[PDB]
Order: C-alpha cells, then structure tokens, then sequence
C-alpha cells in the first residue's frame, strides 16, 4: 500500500 | 475564515489543502490565497506549493543467472512540480522561480500592490512596499531548478541532479560511477555497493520539500469555478554496480529509468465563494 | 522475479 504497483520490480 | 485586510479596500482570503499519497510518497501542502481587490478587473489566486516528495531511494539485489554480483540503487534524478489547467476561464500570470536557479538555497518573493500589480524578486526581505507578499524557500544541495514548461495554462519545474561532492572530488550527475563504491568483501548486501548515507545529500537520502508559486487569473464575471491539477513526483535513475573479483567494480546507469512517478491532485476553485475543494 | 526486496 505504501508503494506503487509492482514496487519497482520487487 | 482567514481574511487579511491588505489596504486600499482589498483583502486576501486564505485557504489550505493537505493531500497525501502513501503509494507515491508525496504530500501536497498547498496554500491558496484569493486576492479580492475592487480596483483589479480580475480575480487572482496565489497558489503556493509546499509539502514533501520522498526520494524513494532504494538498494536491491538483481535476480537471475549472471546477476549474482550485480546490485542496484534507484534514486531521484529529478523532482517534478507542476500545475496545469484546461479551463478556458483561468490563466497563469506569474510563477516563481521564474528562471533557472542553481544556488543551494532558493528564497524568492512575490509581491502584490492594489490595482492588479504583481512583482517578483529572487530574494527574501527586499522592501516593505507591497500590499501583500508571499515567499518561497527551499534547499536543493547538488541539484538545480529549471522551468521545464511555462505558458498561460501550465507551469512545470524540474529540480534536477547536477554536481555532487564525493571522496574523489566533484562528480557530474551523469557520471555512471556516481554513488558507486567497492563493498568491504563478497558478503552480499546491496547497500554496501553504494555510497553511505552520510555521503548522500538530502535530495537523494531523504527527499525534497518543494516551495513554488504560481498565480491563477480569472476574469470577474466568467464562470464561478475552475479546475486545475497539481502534480508532485520524481524521475528515478538506476545505477547498477557489478563486482568482478579480478577487474573491480563495474558501473552502468539506466538514465530516466522511471519517469513521471507523480502524484496528481485535481482541485476546484470557486471564485464566487472563495473556496477550494479537492476533486480527487 | 527480477529483483530482490527494496532496502531503504
């Protein structure tokens, strides 16, 4: 939730 | 609610909105000051954009065969701040900063005098000649501020990586080895392949606290409301560092790796009631 | 996946 969709690729 | 008499029959009606996004790592803390002056044929809304944009700096392993000794650092090459409108009844009549500024500290003032007279100075403290004034103040160590776009309907600033103090002297923001270092040993940790926090300036380590102004102009008697959007965000680069036991640390940069990672908020101004609302 | 977890 505190990050964009995909979380930079994580 | 917050009304200031500014002399000669004029007043300023002050509104604020605070809108954040934990997803985008942004807080927009915006001040909207309506200039209500019978001697000016237009309504004016001084919009001061403050808040916070997280750097979103991070460090991680790169998975897959051949990438076991490759690590990455994601970091903000530029902070994006902009305000745009498509409403025919509103135009932008000034913006601050108005020009490129490369000093670590930025401090400027917008002044208003009765009769629709705006003036800007790239300093704070100059003269007590204005009926009303608003200032901007921010720090951008190693970064520079540019006006990426400016016209009657939009303004966009970019606060962009420029030159960094490094143990081996000054390094350009385009140096592929910027922030790269040899780790102590082969014992993992993506973090160890990059410069420690104490070598990273605030715009890389933490984030940016914007402070920008633009004034919206509206003909009195045109429609009661206007919509506009404020966008805060960043463009991120990636620096990859690969450890080669015999030839040392090898670095590559993916420039503009994630562009326009922005939080956009749509606002509505009601010129008749002197109110601001967030649309979403 | 392509990358490990994001470290601060």
């Amino acid at each position: 939730d505190s990050f964009p969709d995909g979380d930079y690729g994580a | 609610t917050n009304i200031e008499n500014i002399g000669d029959g004029a007043e300023v009606i002050k509104r604020t909105e605070d809108v954040s996004s934990k997803k985008w790592g942004v807080t927009q803390n915006v001040q909207f000051d309506f200039v209500k002056d019978k001697k000016y044929n237009k309504d004016a809304l001084i919009v001061k954009m403050q808040g916070f944009i997280n750097s979103r700096t991070s460090f991680s392993d790169v998975k897959g065969s051949g990438y076991e000794l490759t690590k990455r650092m994601i970091w903000p090459f530029q902070y994006n701040i902009g305000l745009t409108t498509k409403d025919p009844n509103v135009s932008l009549i000034n913006y601050l900063p108005k020009n490129k500024i490369e000093t670590t500290d930025v401090g400027q003032t917008l002044g208003y005098n009765i009769g629709g007279n705006f003036q800007s100075a790239p300093s704070i403290g100059g003269n007590g000649s204005f009926n009303y004034s608003k200032t901007i103040s921010y720090t951008q160590k190693s970064y520079v501020s540019e006006v990426d776009k400016q016209n009657s309907k939009s303004v966009k600033w970019g606060v962009k990586a420029n030159e960094f103090v490094t143990p081996d002297g000054k390094k350009s923001a385009h140096d592929r080895y910027l922030f790269v270092q040899s780790p102590n040993g082969p014992t993992g940790s993506a973090r160890e392949y990059f410069a420690p926090d104490n070598q990273l300036p605030p715009l890389v380590q933490s984030g940016f606290n914007p402070s920008f102004i633009t004034t919206l102009s509206h003909e009195k008697g045109s429609s009661d409301t206007s919509e506009f959007e404020i966008s805060y965000g960043r463009n991120l680069d990636i620096t990859y560092a690969t450890l080669f036991p015999r030839t040392g640390i090898y670095a590559e940069r993916k420039h503009n790796a994630f562009v326009n990672r922005n939080f956009v908020v749509r606002y509505e101004v009601n010129w008749k009631t002197h109110e601001i609302k967030v649309k979403g």
